């Protein structure tokens, strides 16, 4: 066979650093829960 | 695989069919086909948006999705802005051939 | 008489006139009926934020509210709404909208939109006369008021055929006009049928939705219209430069609602004779950076000219325009004080010059795709 | 700006004045806790405002002051208060009263090397639980650790972080 | 679940937006709709489709 | 080359001049993050250009400057800007204006040992989020951490890394 | 879902029924309903308490409980004090719509 191929993404979200160019809008608290909502679709994803 | 040309009705097979297979992906919007709603590209949604450096990486990420669905015999390499005239941006769709 | 329990309240409470996004304020002029249900004098401006403000200041059946609902269905916009009393003669009805200084010291009609600032901190950026822009006398009034206001006027053609609107666009070319000719129709609750809306206010709500959610530098064409059904004309569209009624209007510098009969606007070029100023994003980013330059740098009219003062704002603008460059509003720029025209003869007069040179982002209205295939470097098959 | 600098200082502990005693001060080092944020795409790591460090105010005393040694290790925090004062004179004599009202817990007492001829020193340390710096008469810093009020120039910066979210 | 169209809304798109798939989902819509297929497939602005459950 | 060296300096914070205040500066240490690459066959480990380190700009002040203490720990980054200036005279009097426009976040304030006779010092530290050095009138460095523009001598070096791949 | 209005008896369905569904949660105390003791809100217990910054977070934490039980088609966003007159505090109950 081929076996399991996995990709693991580390990192950090700082949800008070303002968006680039000071767009009067910060990085949100919602912006990791969007990863959760997109993961309860029981659905594969294309990495690009 | 041997198909027919869109205009002029001539059956062309090898690599001219390969290029019109890509341009049926890129220029059809989603849901325009009959009984095939997950066909086409979101490039018509990218029409008349400002050419930023995030617009470029969103076109590379969307051509790769739409060609990944209905064009398995093409491995996409890169999409590059090569010129800008008033409104008319033009993209060198480069990709290796598989299958 | 107070109350001591838990209560529901369905009326407005708080003030939202604090934010005031300066790029999306809209000037609005149409007829209404100044009864007891409409608590606004006719020829004065009034600040609006929600549909409850349009319900309190104007009548529900009045066509001010029909244009205020057309904007507030899409964007959380700010409207400076002036009213006009409805007349009998339509050539005299257009005389009421243009207004003038016919009073003693009061501006009436469209000219009261110049009094947006000094009343409610809204220097209007979007001029709409819904229905009263198929007449040329008001479209010329909205033309000449635009460069006084540094805005763009969203007028509309007649609801006749295409060459009636192409020839109506040939009377202009004045860089400040954005025409959307198919008057789109909307579903009604009371009529239980299809209405007839002039579709100039729907493009104003789409511009207020664009510049606050996508930025003013982004092209406001390919985006969704809400509160909409089919158009008054079925306008076909294809790909490949055909005889389509989409490519006919766009090449005549006219925008139009195109796909799925009401779904999206389509077209970004303005009524301009110059190919340099063809896009609206060339015109919008011209005026909405140079009044955002001023907002924050309002101290440049005082703090008189010392040695550091010319040097204080020449990287006061360079540090602000690099904030515009990093958020994508422009691409690379240069800000420098004027070497030759700055002199001590007119520095005592108060005049001191700075040179701004920026290029802005182009909107990708026509992406081409030269597809090419290979294996390593060349076409191995042929 | 005219050149100014420290010329004299003073210290209060619970009202009484150490008007002939203290040779040294140290206001607490205000330092923001920075986390190095470098990520995909960005080149150099930025540092992010993510809270303050531990404030600690040293002061020193040459004699056995019962008023200073009374407040070591008490069962209640903020029983020690302390007020640190400075005077910055300027070039034209315009002296500027820098007063720093802290309300911490007294943390450390070390009478050091009691040599015979050499003078002795009682170094103190204060685990600061409240800090408030005033430059002339106006309140510059007001640091509440236990409360959510970090007031820089009289406006709360922690309150502005809650309105942004 | 009655929906109202626009002048360009189409049947296989609508019952894909409602149901989520199109396998056995268009003719079940055409079954419980009198005179829907007789109307032209680019729909007019004011015709009503009652989408049934379990397509 | 004629011998040049620093003779005088200056400092701006948000427009106002500290024309009699600052005794000391420190421009941020530009240092590339090096990873030791020794491999099979090669003898000595090479160091590879793999991003910059944390930029941090110290400056110092002898008096209580309200303009400098205003910008500590603000809820918005790049509210502090700061401009550091130097003047390098040469041997023939040709003075060369070295100006370094940074736009960081103010990181650390420590009023040190307030001894009585000794002058006091307010050391500052700036978590630099933007750096731009100009030697005479020409732009040598332009360091965007948060953007992908590391401009050395006016040409972006990070843009050249993307064209190579 | 189609229900009837509390006053005037008129059957209203779409979103006016949504708002009166919330205000039957917020203004009923617990145990006031017949054979449904775990229905309603503790907001009547929060009536005539001092408006601190912990009173605000205890109302957000209790509206979210009581709407989480008997209102699944509403996702609560925030509860904010917007004005204070003598006794009369007023709260902008904002929440997205689901279901």
């Amino acid at each position: 066979g081929m076996g399991e191929e996995s990709i693991l993404l580390k990192g950090a979200v700082f949800p008070l650093r303002r968006q680039v160019g000071n767009q009067e809008k910060v990085v949100g608290l919602e912006q990791l829960e969007a990863l959760r909502r997109l993961a309860e679709r029981r659905e594969p994803l294309i990495l690009s | 695989m041997i198909g027919m040309d869109r205009r002029s009705g001539l059956p062309l097979s090898g690599l001219a069919h390969l290029k019109q297979s890509v341009e049926d992906i890129l220029t059809t919007p989603l849901g325009s086909r009959r009984m095939r709603p997950e066909y086409g590209s979101k490039l018509r949604r990218m029409v008349d948006m400002p050419v930023s450096e995030g617009w470029k990486s969103a076109v590379q990420a969307e051509v790769a999705r739409s060609l990944g669905r209905w064009e398995p015999r093409i491995g996409l390499s890169a999409v590059r802005v090569v010129a800008v005239v008033d409104g008319r941006v033009d993209l060198l769709l480069s990709g290796v051939f598989e299958g | 008489s107070f109350f001591h329990g838990v209560t529901v309240t369905n009326v407005d409470i708080g003030a939202r006139t604090i934010a005031l996004p300066a790029s999306s304020v809209i000037g609005l002029c149409d007829v209404f009926t100044p009864g007891a249900q409409a608590s606004a004098k006719p020829n004065v401006p009034v600040l609006l934020t929600s549909k409850k403000d349009a319900a309190a200041a104007f009548g529900i059946g009045s066509s001010i509210y029909l244009a205020c609902e057309a904007i507030y269905n899409r964007a959380q916009a700010v409207i400076v709404a002036v009213g006009v009393e409805t007349a009998e003669t339509p050539e005299a009805q257009a005389s009421a909208v243009i207004g003038g200084i016919s009073a003693a010291g009061e501006r009436t009609g469209l000219q009261a939109l110049l009094d947006g600032k000094s009343r409610f901190n809204a220097q209007p950026r979007l001029l709409v006369a819904p229905g009263h822009s198929a007449q040329q006398a008001v479209a010329t009034a909205m033309d000449g008021l635009a460069e006084k206001l540094r805005a763009i006027a969203i007028l509309d053609g007649p609801n006749s055929t295409d060459e009636a609107a192409v020839a109506y666009a040939k009377n202009f070319g004045s860089k400040r006009l954005f025409m959307v000719d198919p008057g789109v129709q909307v579903w009604d609750s009371a009529t239980n049928a299809a209405r007839n809306a002039p579709a100039s206010a729907y493009a104003a709500g789409l511009f207020a939705w664009t510049d606050a959610e996508y930025g003013f530098w982004s092209s406001p064409s390919n985006k969704e219209i809400k509160g909409v059904t089919g158009t008054s004309r079925p306008v076909e569209f294809l790909d490949g430069d055909e005889t389509c009624r989409a490519n006919l209007l766009n090449n005549a510098n006219i925008a139009t609602i195109i796909r799925d009969d009401g779904y999206r606007l389509w077209g970004n070029r303005t009524l301009s004779s110059d190919s340099k100023w063809a896009f609206v994003t060339r015109v919008r980013t011209m005026d909405l950076v140079m009044d955002a330059i001023l907002a924050g740098h309002k101290w440049a009219v005082d703090r008189g000219i010392t040695k550091t003062y010319v040097k204080d704002v020449t990287e006061g603008l360079r540090a602000f325009m690099r904030d515009l460059k990093n958020q994508g509003a422009v691409i690379n720029f240069e800000v420098y004080a004027d070497p030759d025209l700055n002199s001590a003869s007119q520095l005592a007069q108060g005049k001191v010059y700075w040179n701004i040179r920026f290029t802005d982002v182009p909107p990708a209205e026509n992406p081409n795709f030269r597809v090419e295939v290979t294996d390593q470097w060349l076409t191995e098959v042929l | 700006m005219i050149p100014q600098t420290l010329t004299n200082t003073n210290l209060f502990i619970d009202g009484v004045s150490f008007a002939g005693d203290v040779p040294s001060l140290t206001l607490p080092k205000l330092a923001v806790k920075t986390e190095q944020y470098r990520a995909g795409g960005m080149d150099a790591p930025v540092s992010i405002d993510m809270g303050l460090e531990a404030m600690e105010a040293k002061f020193s005393t040459n004699g056995a002051r019962r008023e200073a040694l009374n407040f070591f290790g008490l069962a209640d925090q903020s029983a020690f208060n302390g007020v640190f004062r400075g005077s910055f004179k300027g070039q034209k004599g315009a002296s500027v009263p820098v007063v720093a009202t802290l309300r911490g817990l007294l943390k450390e007492v070390d009478p050091g090397d009691w040599k015979a001829g050499e003078k002795a020193e009682f170094k103190y340390a204060v685990a600061v639980s409240y800090y408030k710096l005033e430059v002339d008469g106006r309140e510059v810093y007001e640091i509440d650790p236990v409360n959510g009020v970090r007031a820089i120039n009289g406006v709360d910066q922690l309150a502005g972080m809650r309105n942004d979210l | 679940t009655t929906c109202r169209t626009a002048d360009g809304d189409m049947l296989d798109s609508l019952c894909y937006h409602v149901y989520g798939h199109l396998l056995g989902c268009v003719e079940a819509t055409l079954d419980a709709n009198p005179g829907l297929a007789d109307e032209q497939q680019p729909f007019r602005a004011g015709l009503l489709i009652s989408f049934p459950d379990m397509p």
